[PDB]
RNA sequence: GCGGAUUUAGCUCAGGAGAGCGCCAGACUGAAGAUCUGGAGUCCUGUGUUCGAUCCACAGAAUUCGCACCA
RNA sequence: AGCCUACGGGCAGGCGCCGAGGGUAGGGCCCGUGACUGGGGCGAAGUCGUAACAAGGUAGCUGUACCGGAAGGUGCGGCUGGA
RNA sequence: UGGAGAGUUUGAUCCUGGCUCAGGGUGAACGCUGGCGGCGUGCCUAAGACAUGCAAGUCGUGCGGGCCGCGGGGUUUUACUCCGUGGUCAGCGGCGGACGGGUGAGUAACGCGUGGGUGACCUACCCGGAAGAGGGGGACAACCCGGGGAAACUCGGGCUAAUCCCCCAUGUGGACCCGCCCCUUGGGGUGUGUCCAAAGGGCUUUGCCCGCUUCCGGAUGGGCCCGCGUCCCAUCAGCUAGUUGGUGGGGUAAUGGCCCACCAAGGCGACGACGGGUAGCCGGUCUGAGAGGAUGGCCGGCCACAGGGGCACUGAGACACGGGCCCCACUCCUACGGGAGGCAGCAGUUAGGAAUCUUCCGCAAUGGGCGCAAGCCUGACGGAGCGACGCCGCUUGGAGGAAGAAGCCCUUCGGGGUGUAAACUCCUGAACCCGGGACGAAACCCCCGACGAGGGGACUGACGGUACCGGGGUAAUAGCGCCGGCCAACUCCGUGCCAGCAGCCGCGGUAAUACGGAGGGCGCGAGCGUUACCCGGAUUCACUGGGCGUAAAGGGCGUGUAGGCGGCCUGGGGCGUCCCAUGUG
């Protein structure tokens, strides 16, 4: 009957349930960043933007996110947070973004 | 990927293989990239195997395993000898 | 194949005597020289005027008798020939010409056609060395056929080539009959053949 | 699942009047015989391994019992010990006669409803003697008396119950054991040319064709060539792709063995019952033909008038039945029962005959006639 | 294989083998037709029952429809 | 409210949008079949009359209109392929 | 280097016009018949349903164990059973399972074809180059313990190894925001700030081999986009809400209403929109003198699908035929408590149909997956089997033999025909018999050199004891269609508008070359006929290459929109047109 190839599946289902975890880390801490921007904030934002950051360029290591999608998620995630910032804020507190 | 071998050709019980250049992928007898020449186990003529060199010295140029027995004729048609 | 059966009954119809059997075909019996009509309860009867299709049909049924071959065979060779570069009417007969059977008859190794056929097909004949049976096989210019070793003394093969002494034969050939072996010249230029037959119509007829 | 020809083998069957226990015995026989070796059965006993067809007896069977009759080495014939012969019991041992069952033993049923020694005793002698009547040799038939029903009852409480342990299964034995010895084991033609008389043609789902038979002479297995002779209009040819016994794998079948024959690219209408598969170019197929002919006298069930011309009655050849046409030669306006003659028929369909080949004649279910074909014409 | 239905003049069809039709032939025609004259089974087979069988009984055959199982 | 933690967070579970199909409703397009009914095609010698071809024995034909067993008749107008 | 026409409307004629025949072709089928072999080829119908066996794995040179069978002592001994190695069963982990194989259902579409675009993109294994791998940590199977089930298989408990997951470091480099210079759709460089690395295993072990990580380039394989080309009906004429565009997002490897808000009202159509029908596309194939007409079976390429429908996950790559989830239909199994399956893979069964095969041998070769390799798998493949289905080669004999057996058919009763045919005589010798016997197979592997270049050694054949060679060696199958004309081939008898034939014309009513038998003849021959379908002839849809006064065909006439077409001369551009070269094909 069966042809031992499930393991692809069992492992499938591991490799699955892996990143969909650091996935959605990437997410609910890249909302926290910029709630910290539209709250107009400042270090905290950026402290977060940044772990923010760090979190996904090490989910472009594996099986996860790769490519541009890599940058697509930041060039955007820290793209907003200063144009949330520039509503005052001002990148007072040195964190991934640069003057 | 990319890969130097034979592609068979000619009759039953008369092979009649052909020195080519494929992705791995392709069928044997599929679509080759480029010829390099032709070769017939069984020297039925004088000319049995033959292999452009310069091509077949480009396509390993960019890297491309042939198969063991690719290998042979292209040594064989002196293809590595470097003096 | 090779028709089989009654001969000295076409060397009738076709009217235009036609050797078949060669040595009886020569005696004062060749049917034709007994017979002038055609077989049959008919034949002797005032007979009509074939129609332009008669004409050319009855033309190449006799060309093609003559060799004793297949029609699929005799065709096969015409369009081959309609499709060679040059005068159609003239190579049919040359490739129809190369037919070992044929040569083996020409070269005198055999007293008919028909003959020829048996002993080429009986391996007593060969092509520059080895032996072959293929009747069909078209001989190239400059091919040498003889006699096999084995058949070098066939009781037959023998009193053919021995009539051999003395006559001549075809310009395109060369026969040794000493060492009993012929060579192949070249093709064949109709000056050179000598059949009752107006290849044209043959041809007219093959595109009815 | 493969057989293994290791003990000779033996045709055998059930017959005698309805309800006597034909049935009943044959599944006791099955299950007594389970407990020491791991409508058509098989078992063995310690000497001889046995195909045993159980018949239905009825009437609207006779063609059936006919056939499944020729094929047996011996019958066992069931009689009931509170009933006693019955009509049956006289048809079955008329018909086991015509065809020629070779040997007859008897099983009297019942006797678990019948004790009186004196009316078990009467039974047998009827059952001697009217076996005497059709010339069986009554005299010497085993009467092995026991009951079918309780020795099948005691195999379904115990299927382990071996010999020894129980009276009723012991009296399964005592007639195995008879049926070993009173039935001989008849010498088989293993070493002439294949010959099978279709009995039946099925289609093993998702396999193919399969014809069953009784091999009658000669061998058969895989990648043999076979010639499928009679009844339709061309013979035809092809390979066997199986052999089985009792549905396993079967080496190569030989004569006496009754099989399965599974063949290549032919469909359930391509072959069919009273065909004949054999060595291509052994026998082929014929309508006309002269044949020595005895007709039956009205004392032996015949009829009292004579064959006549124009005659169509059925030509029973192996496993089939076909209608021929009578000719008796000039002169001759009829042919009396008791007489012997030799007269032309012409079959409306197309038999696989060859001269020696034995074959009866009946009207309808009446026996008129035994012949022998002695020259074929076409 | 098991069962039912079916099987009567050339065509259609019903216990003392019939009706209808047209159908066949003759005469006439140069012919055909039209008109006039005239004429006319084995009842699927066999056997049996009966004074007598298309009809009743048995055996069989063939056609047909449903059922059939699966080395 | 649960589970894990390296306290950031993850999983489970909850809610929503999308959603195969399923239901109900009302349309569109095509095929089959239907008592009867309408004409049409073809089929050796059945009926009725004679429209047309020779002024076809009232020139013929034709659009229209009415009418009559049937062809057809007639009215108006037209054409010659009629005089 | 290429083109032929005939029969049939009439008393006869010319014209028009349809019908018809002669040719070629087919994955054929049906009839009668049927000897040998080679190479090809074989479900066109129900993308209907399927028994059984086999079709995808492989690494102990990534990790730890269970079971089985060898070798060897640390405390003083059995016990915590610590170690090196050779089997087997799974587990973990890696790579493959996206190729290969099957089918044409759906699809009228950027699907296919062709030629370009990508400053809008990806690409595992393979090449080339640059650069590195220092420290700790973590948990899950296997396994052990207890439990439920007929089965499929599952829950609770306790351990553990890594090239498994994770963090910190180092960051040649690479990613992202802003600014500058260069370039121009998001391309290349650069400044600050921020962010991201690694895996060990094996031998001849401070020396290599196989791996790991990062980046740039190459190669191969794709995604997306665009111009032109690609079916019948207009008795389908108007179509459209994500519909057309826009700003901002979301989404992706990336462009884009692909998606979502908000806004603007557009977008398409007689150059045929929309709708119905039908269909996989091409390379090619068939016919034609060609132009065209028809076609898309085998093999090659693209697409699409895996019982019907939807959806994701894993991954370089799939929405994945022999992976997963759900709904539906269907079939099955059962201990009636629940579960199982998906041949459009090979072969085989059933149904349907006019009809389409062996449940074969082998991995020896080629090609593919994993591995350092030995090597394992491979119904891919290589071979064999079945069918005159096709093509090709070949046999049933050869030379003699009568002014001419017999039989049979004609007969003007002399004779004529079959007919050199036969018999008969000589010679050859398919079949069969015995002997020998392959190519396809040189690599991978072993030694020297450096495991390279170059040289030397060794193993391996399914088909097959077959081809083929040599010796012996018997005269050893013929059938089908036709014979009034077209169209080659005629007489007798039977029959009597009956029986029957028949492609069109037609034949048969008592002397039939037309029906049926016969003698004879013509044709083709292991085939010959028939039915079906495509092109031709058909200049019969006519561009090549036709027509409309009476043969079918001028609109009842006019006005005029779109469209089609356009006088003479001079000059500019150069789209059509034409030439050359080059890419492509
Ligand atoms: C019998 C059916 C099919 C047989 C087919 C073929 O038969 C065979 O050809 C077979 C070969 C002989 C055959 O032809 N059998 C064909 C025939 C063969 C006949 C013989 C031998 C015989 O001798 C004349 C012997 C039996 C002989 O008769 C006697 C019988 C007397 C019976 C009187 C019954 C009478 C008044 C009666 O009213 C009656 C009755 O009581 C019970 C049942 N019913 C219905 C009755 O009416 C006695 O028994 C003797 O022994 C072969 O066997 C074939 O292989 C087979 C089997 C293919
Ligand atoms: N009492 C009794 N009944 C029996 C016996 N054998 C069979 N039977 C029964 O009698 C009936 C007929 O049995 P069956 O074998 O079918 O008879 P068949 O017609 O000869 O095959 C069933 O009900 C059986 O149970 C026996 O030995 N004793
Ligand atoms: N051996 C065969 C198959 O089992 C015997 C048989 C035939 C026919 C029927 C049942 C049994």
């Amino acid at each position: 009957r069966n042809l031992s190839a499930l393991k692809r599946h069992r492992q499938s289902l591991k490799r699955r349930l892996r990143n969909k975890a650091k996935k959605s880390a990437i997410k609910t801490l890249s909302k926290k960043a910029i709630q910290l921007a539209q709250e107009g904030k400042a270090e905290e934002a950026l402290k977060i933007m940044r772990k923010a950051e760090s979190l996904i360029d090490k989910a472009a290591k594996g099986s996860t996110l790769h490519k541009n999608a890599a940058a697509r998620r930041k060039s955007r995630l820290m793209r907003k947070v200063r144009q949330l910032l520039e509503a005052a804020g001002a990148p007072l507190i040195g964190g991934g973004l640069s003057a | 990927m990319v890969k130097i071998r034979l592609a068979r050709f000619g009759s039953k019980h008369n092979p009649h293989y052909r020195i080519v250049v494929t992705d791995a992928r392709r069928k044997r007898d599929g679509k080759y990239i480029e010829k390099i020449g032709y070769y017939d186990p069984r020297k039925t003529t004088p000319d049995w195997l033959k292999v452009d060199v310069e091509r077949a010295r480009y396509w390993l140029s960019v890297g491309a395993q042939p198969t063991d027995t690719a290998r042979r004729l292209l040594r064989q048609a002196g293809v590595f000898r470097q003096e | 194949g090779r028709y089989i059966g009654p001969v000295c009954r076409l060397c009738r119809r076709e009217g235009v005597k036609l050797y078949l059997k060669g040595e009886r075909c020569y005696s004062p019996k060749c049917a034709m020289e007994r017979r002038p009509y055609p077989p049959g309860q008919h034949g002797q009867k005032r007979a009509r005027r074939p129609s332009d299709y008669a004409v050319r049909l009855r033309e190449k049924q006799k060309l093609r008798r003559i060799y004793g071959i297949s029609e699929r065979q005799f065709r096969n060779l015409f369009e081959e020939a309609s499709k060679k570069k040059g005068v159609t009417g003239s190579v049919f007969l040359g490739l129809l010409e190369s037919r070992l059977d044929n040569v083996v008859y020409r070269l005198g190794f055999a007293v008919s056609r028909r003959q020829a056929r048996q002993l080429v097909r009986h391996g007593h004949i060969t092509v520059n060395g080895r032996r072959v049976d293929l009747p069909s096989y078209r001989v190239r210019p400059g091919d040498e056929i003889a006699v096999a070793e084995k058949s070098r003394n066939l009781e037959l093969i023998r009193q053919n080539l021995e009539a051999m002494k003395g006559r001549k034969v075809g310009p395109w050939l060369s026969l040794d009959v000493e060492g009993m072996k012929g060579k192949f010249l070249r093709l064949p230029d109709r000056e050179d053949l000598a059949l009752p037959v107006n290849e044209q119509l043959v041809i007219e007829f093959y595109s009815r | 699942g493969e057989f293994i020809r290791t003990k000779p083998h033996v045709n055998v069957g059930t017959i005698g009047h309805v309800d006597h226990g034909k049935t009943t015995l044959t599944a006791a026989l099955t299950f007594v015989t389970a407990a020491e070796n791991p409508a058509h059965v098989e078992y063995e006993t310690a000497k001889r391994h046995y195909s045993h067809v159980d018949c239905p007896g009825h009437a609207d069977y006779i063609k059936n019992m006919i056939t499944g009759a020729a094929q047996m080495d011996g019958a066992i014939l069931v009689v009931s010990a509170a009933d006693g012969p019955m009509p049956q019991t006289r048809e079955h041992i008329l018909l086991a006669r015509q065809v020629g069952v070779p040997y007859i033993v008897v099983f009297m049923n019942k006797v678990d409803m019948v004790d009186d020694p004196e009316l078990l005793d009467l039974v047998e002698m009827e059952v001697r003697d009217l076996l005497n009547q059709y010339e069986f040799p009554g005299d010497e038939v085993p009467v092995i008396r026991g009951s079918a029903l309780l020795a099948l009852e005691q195999m379904h409480r115990n299927p382990k119950t071996r010999r020894g342990e129980n009276e009723w299964v012991d009296k399964i034995w005592e007639l195995l054991d008879a049926i070993d010895e009173y039935i001989p084991t008849p010498v088989r033609d293993v070493d002439k040319p294949f010959l099978m008389p279709v009995e039946d043609v099925f289609t093993i789902t998702g396999r193919g064709t399969v014809a069953t038979g009784r091999i009658e002479r000669g061998k058969v297995k895989v990648g043999d060539e076979v010639e499928i002779v009679g009844l339709a209009p061309e013979t035809r040819k092809t390979v066997v792709t199986g052999v089985e016994m009792h549905r396993k794998t079967l080496q190569e079948g030989i004569a006496g063995d009754n099989v399965g024959v599974l063949l290549r690219g032919v469909s359930r209408e391509e072959v069919e019952r009273g065909q004949v598969l054999a060595k291509p170019g052994s026998i082929t197929p014929h309508t006309k033909f002269e044949a020595s002919v005895y007709v039956l006298k009205k004392e032996e069930g015949g009829r009292h008038t004579g064959f006549f011309s124009g005659y169509r009655p059925q030509f029973y050849f192996r496993t089939t039945d076909v209608t021929g046409v009578v000719q008796l030669p000039p002169g001759v306006e009829m042919v009396m029962p008791g007489d012997n003659v030799t007269f032309t028929v012409e079959l409306i369909k197309p038999v696989a005959l060859e001269e020696g080949l034995r074959f009866a004649i009946r009207e309808g279910g009446r026996t008129v006639g035994a012949g022998v074909v002695t020259k074929i014409l076409e």
